[PDB]
């Protein structure tokens, strides 16, 4: 335990060295990718029967 | 309305489900239960018994009476049952093996069955206990030179009951200890029933003749008591 | 997956006889069988099916009710019994596995015929346009014959593109029209257009032999007229 | 060993700090007025039958027409979700099996549970039969999820705290991952394939390297043991699944908690958490016998998939936004669209 | 009218619920479901075909409906309200085995043993009225019959001396089944109950065996020696008789499959 214990240590420090944006940002990313999409997803837009190979 | 490759399509679905129901024989006519306990209690015994007579999952079968039971004994894994118990929530019964010889581990195999009873996706589950190993607890009690009531200070107060039945051939010492060890473990069992499971308590040794027909016996009356239930009869 | 065949031999205008193809290596039981025959001198027809299980059986409405095709799992071999032979069934048959489900790709394994020789209405036509064509290794050559729309509802096209090497049992190219069978080098894209199909192909030294298709849309399994390439 | 603690528990809070002080503004306030999903109305398409026991796990082809699930009673089945028809029916060498795989080329299927083992069949082969290529044998814990990566590249989670990239020519696990103080429950894959998170029974996401065997982030938001865990389409994101009624959504950017999907009359927890193709909807397995539909952008209920007996174990949503299946305890498959 | 007519009623709209709640429903698909199921669809077809008939019968005491009605309306009476007879006879064997024999009841009772009990129950229970009502073995003497039935009207089904008693042994099977089956499972769910220390057993087997004894027996009873001492009994005292087993048929839905909560549990998720 007088290394396992310096290891936790050693790599929590190698997390902590990392970059974080602004979560603004991130958020604005999701709602720009989620309206990108939009207008492709057959689960809100209800797509018709002639299409649909789930029917009858 | 189906071209002549579907036809022949359909054709191999239905072999596959009929396959299916003939495999849903074999399912609806076994039973299934669950080894449990530590490592102290003889279970690799009793296995061993039956059978003769990394892997983490071991099957054993044996059939009395011509109906086939399946015992599944837990291997190799992690200390923990949070999370693989609720998978074994269709079992018949529970056959929870505990160690009389030694008096340490009789505090720790109580935490062990507490948690098992009251579990939630164990409830409707019936518990066949087993006392093993009875031969020894006789030799060390009629030795006297290791106290009960230093790790149980009530072995002294704590009567033994009319209601035991001994064999011939036992002096009163070995039988007030013998049930007295059993009733610790029902007053923890009767507690939260909740007249849904039973526990089935026994007295076995290492080697015995007969011991699967304790289980058939205790197995008839479990599910018995099930169907009765389900017909509001009892 | 081997499978030979068994039978043949001189018989008499009239007799009868029993062809055996005994199937070894694979899940025969899983397995539908066709018989296939192959003229002497002309294109290739088909015979009659037993489905997996013998579940369902079709003949050809030519020698309807004088053949009968037979399975046996345990033993795993496939059986024909012919009863008053004629002249017009003198040929070289063949025993072809095919398996139906999402995906598969009927019609693969054939199994040449080993001393098979023998003695003495609104179906779809496929006769194909040409029966020879020069080739010579490096430009490519393909060559529709359909007389109904071979694409049903579901999507699907039911055309096999079939190889017959100079000299032995044919394979499996292409089938359903754009899938291209396993085994098999680049030989076709995907073209097509329901009624008009070609195969076109780099040819190298083996590509010689006879080149036809076959339909699968209806009950009755009719294959093209025989198309060859030669050096 | 004294004098490590002391400076460990200022890093961490320096962390926490740091943390604190990325994020400025709440999701849910970000997108605030965009758009509500409004009600969404799903039905059953098909039923699918034939499964003796109770099922835990099924995973959707690439074609988004075959699907495979797997029992209690050790018996894969291959469907074809279009006509319904069993294409095959494989049956197992070890009854308790709690996860299956399809592999992206569509031409093998992994399976393992209780016997800390980790098997692989081909569906395609010469013979007509689906049979064992290869029995990943290295783990002392109960496999919870497996994951291909390609035909021949596989990561597996146990229920001993490693999870493992394996090799399933050579047979051998090519790189340990050990990170967790728990049991590991669920894996799932980056869209490029580069980059994994799991979750463990330690209320903690962790992000992974495949090329190394470095953890690269640690995410706490959770109380209870996480029990599924799932993968933002645009792969910058994740939404995990715990046992107390609650999901939440972390960035691997902002390194935060964007929103948490909860509601104060949901006692269950969950089972299973998938996203739609855009990624607006997040479907949700819970206990109570039913599944749900959540407002991704807007943490609303706008949906729920009433029909089902027992207690659901599997979601999943098809890759090109068909449908979305779904397995429970009760045996029976349902595809909802 | 009035006490008749929400007799039918009550036959095919609680019985409706039962035979609609087990098709649609997978959850409550098995074996020994399929049997009520049958029943239902039995008591169904007893309110839709012979109770509307029998309705008018008993009040205007004549055969409006000429005489090939009755000829066949009497013969499908016998067949299928004795079939619902069989129905219960074998439920009790299901509890039998169920209860007396837990270890192996998915193994006995299987659906193709419960396919067995539907084909028998419906099969049986119609080739011997209709070989009696039709090839004229219910009457060996016609003299008196006519004098009776036909010229002062209406259709009563009377039967003779050397076949009344064959009538009377299709109902006693039915019941001596029942009854021995009951007294056995009565004692067994009575010893279960001391061994975990009977209230419950004892009311619900109760009205398992009241409601068939209170019906079905009374007139069976009534029918068996009337072929003996003479006719005395009025033709007026004999619509309530025919009328009593038309009324066990419209509780039998009711006392199984709505006295028992996983039913009702299942019927409950509608909304
Ligand atoms: N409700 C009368 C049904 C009936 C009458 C006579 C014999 C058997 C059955």
């Amino acid at each position: 335990s007088i290394a396992q214990a310096r290891k936790l240590v050693e790599q929590l420090k190698m997390e902590a060295n990392i970059d974080r944006i602004k979560v603004s940002k991130a958020a604005a990313d999701l709602m720009a990718y989620c309206e990108a999409h939009a207008k492709e997803d057959p689960l809100l837009t209800p797509v018709p029967a002639s299409e649909n190979p789930f029917r009858e | 309305t189906l071209s002549a490759e579907d036809k022949a399509a359909v054709e191999r679905s239905k072999m596959i489900e009929k396959q299916l129901q003939k495999d849903k024989q074999v399912y609806r006519a076994t039973h299934r239960l669950l080894l449990l306990g530590a490592d102290n209690s003889g279970k690799s015994t009793i296995v061993k018994q039956m059978r003769i007579y990394t892997s983490g999952i071991f099957e054993t079968k044996f059939q009395v009476d011509k109906v086939n039971f399946h015992m599944f004994d837990v291997g190799a894994q992690r200390d923990e049952r949070r999370k693989w118990i609720q998978c074994f929530n269709d079992v018949t019964a529970i056959i929870f093996v505990v160690d009389s010889s030694d008096y340490n581990r009789l505090q720790e195999a109580l935490n062990d069955f507490k948690s098992i009873w009251n579990n939630r996706w164990l409830r409707t589950i019936s518990v066949i206990l087993f006392l093993n190993k009875q031969d020894l607890l006789a030799e060390k009690v009629l030795a006297g030179k290791s106290k009960i009531e230093d790790y149980f200070p009530e072995f002294a107060r704590y009567t033994t009951p009319e209601d035991a039945t001994p064999e011939p051939g036992e002096d009163p010492r070995v039988t007030r200890a013998k049930y007295f060890i059993r009733d610790e473990f029902l007053r923890i069992s009767t507690a939260s029933g909740d007249g849904r499971h039973y526990c089935y308590p026994h007295f076995t040794c290492s080697v015995d003749t007969e011991n699967a027909r304790r289980i058939f016996n205790d197995c008839r009356d479990i599910i018995q008591r099930m169907h009765l239930r389900q017909y509001e009869l009892l | 997956v081997q499978l030979v065949e068994s039978g043949g031999g001189l018989v008499q205008p009239g007799g009868s006889r029993k062809l055996s193809c005994s199937a070894s290596g694979f899940a025969f039981s899983s397995f539908g069988m066709h018989w296939v025959r192959q003229a002497p001198e002309k294109g290739l027809e088909w015979v009659a099916y037993i489905s997996s299980g013998s579940g369902t059986i079709y003949y050809a409405d030519t020698v309807k009710g004088r053949f009968t095709i037979s399975r046996d799992d345990p033993k795993n071999t496939l059986f024909l019994q012919m009863t008053s032979l004629r002249s017009e069934d003198t040929a070289m048959y063949y025993c072809v596995r095919s398996i139906y489900y999402y995906g598969s790709s009927p019609f693969d394994f054939w199994g040449q015929g080993t001393t098979l020789t023998v003695s003495a209405s609104a179906d779809i036509v496929m006769t194909q346009a040409t029966s020879s064509v020069p080739v010579t290794p490096g430009e490519s050559v393909s060559i529709c014959r359909s007389s109904k729309s071979l694409l049903h509802s579901n999507g699907n096209t039911y055309l096999y593109w079939f190889l017959q090497r100079p000299g032995q049992s044919p394979q499996l190219l292409i089938y359903r029209m754009s899938n291209l069978a396993s085994g098999v080098p680049d030989r076709f894209s995907g073209s097509g257009s329901g009624t008009a199909f070609t195969l076109t192909i780099r040819l190298e030294a083996e590509d010689v032999g006879v080149y036809y298709c076959m339909q699968h849309l209806e009950y009755p399994l009719t294959f093209g007229a025989g198309t060859k390439l030669e050096l | 060993l004294d004098q490590l603690r002391q400076e460990a528990e200022q890093l961490k809070n320096q962390i926490r700090d740091a943390r604190k002080a990325c994020a400025d503004a709440t999701l849910s306030q970000i997108t605030n007025n965009i758009d509500p999903v409004g009600r969404i109305q799903m039905r059953t398409r098909r039923t699918l039958r034939g499964h003796l026991a109770k099922i835990y796990a099924m995973h959707w082809g690439t074609d988004s027409r075959l699907l495979v699930s797997a029992s209690q009673d050790g018996k894969l089945i291959i469907w074809d979700s279009y006509t319904t028809n069993k294409v095959h029916a494989i049956p197992l060498r070890s009854s308790w099996v709690m996860t299956c795989a399809y592999a992206p080329s569509g031409n093998y299927v992994a399976c393992g549970g209780l016997d800390n083992i980790c098997s692989i069949y081909n569906l395609k082969t010469r013979e007509g039969n689906v049979r064992v290529s290869r029995e990943l044998a290295g783990h002392t814990g109960y496999l919870s999820c497996c994951r291909f990566l390609d035909d021949n590249q596989i990561v597996t989670s146990s229920g001993d705290t490693t999870c493992a990239l394996w090799d399933i020519e050579t047979g051998q696990q090519t790189t340990t991952f050990t990170g967790h103080t728990g049991d590991v429950m669920s894996l799932s894959l980056a869209p490029d394939t580069r980059l994994f998170v799991s979750g463990a029974c330690d209320a903690s996401a962790k992000l992974w390297d495949v090329r190394e065997g470095m953890c690269r982030q640690t995410f706490t938001g959770h109380e209870s043991d996480i029990n599924a865990i799932c993968f933002f389409p645009n792969g910058n994101a994740f939404a995990t699944g715990s046992d107390d009624a609650t999901c939440r959504l972390f960035d691997l950017r902002a390194d935060q908690e964007l929103m948490t999907y909860s509601h104060d009359n949901i006692i269950c927890g969950i089972t299973s958490v998938s996203f739609s193709k855009s990624g607006r909807l997040l479907l949700a397995g819970y206990d109570d016998f039913n599944c749900n539909v959540w407002d991704a952008l807007k943490a609303d209920r706008a949906g729920v998939l009433a029909g089902h007996d027992n207690r659901v174990s599997c979601l999943g949503v098809t890759d090109d936004g068909m449908a979305v299946a779904t397995g429970s305890w009760d045996s029976f498959l349902k595809i909802w669209n | 009218y009035g006490v008749l007519g929400l007799g039918a009623l009550l036959a095919v709209f609680g019985n409706l619920l039962v035979i609609i709640a087990i098709l649609h429903f997978k959850q409550l698909h098995t074996p020994t479901n399929f049997l009520v199921a049958s029943l239902a669809c039995a008591d169904f077809l007893v309110g839709v075909t012979v109770m509307p008939f029998s309705t008018v019968r008993s009040v205007e005491s004549c055969w409006y409906f000429g005489e090939s009605y009755c000829k066949f309306h009497t013969c499908f009476d016998t067949s299928f309200c004795f079939a619902s007879l069989f129905h219960l006879c074998c439920i009790s064997i299901d509890r039998y085995i169920a209860v007396t024999d837990p270890l192996t009841y998915p193994t006995k009772f299987t659906v193709s043993v419960s396919g067995l009990c539907i084909a028998l129950s419906w099969f049986f229970s119609v080739t011997y009225s209709f070989s009696i009502f039709y090839t004229g073995a219910n009457e060996e003497g016609i003299e008196e019959l006519v004098v009776a039935l036909t010229c002062v009207g209406g259709c009563q089904a009377p039967l003779n001396q050397n076949w009344v008693l064959l009538c009377f042994l299709l109902f006693f099977l039915p019941t001596v089944v029942m009854v021995f089956l009951y007294g056995r499972i009565f004692l067994v769910a009575k010893y279960q109950a001391r061994k975990i220390e009977e209230r419950k057993a004892a009311k619900t087997l109760g009205i398992a065996m009241a409601a068939f004894l209170v019906s079905w027996l009374p007139y069976i009873i009534d029918a068996v020696i009337d072929a003996y001492m003479n006719f005395i009994t009025p033709a007026y005292v004999y619509e309530i008789l025919v009328w009593c087993v038309y009324y066990n048929s419209a509780m039998n839905p009711l006392i199984y499959a709505f006295f028992y909560p996983w039913f009702r549990k299942a019927i409950k998720l509608i909304v």
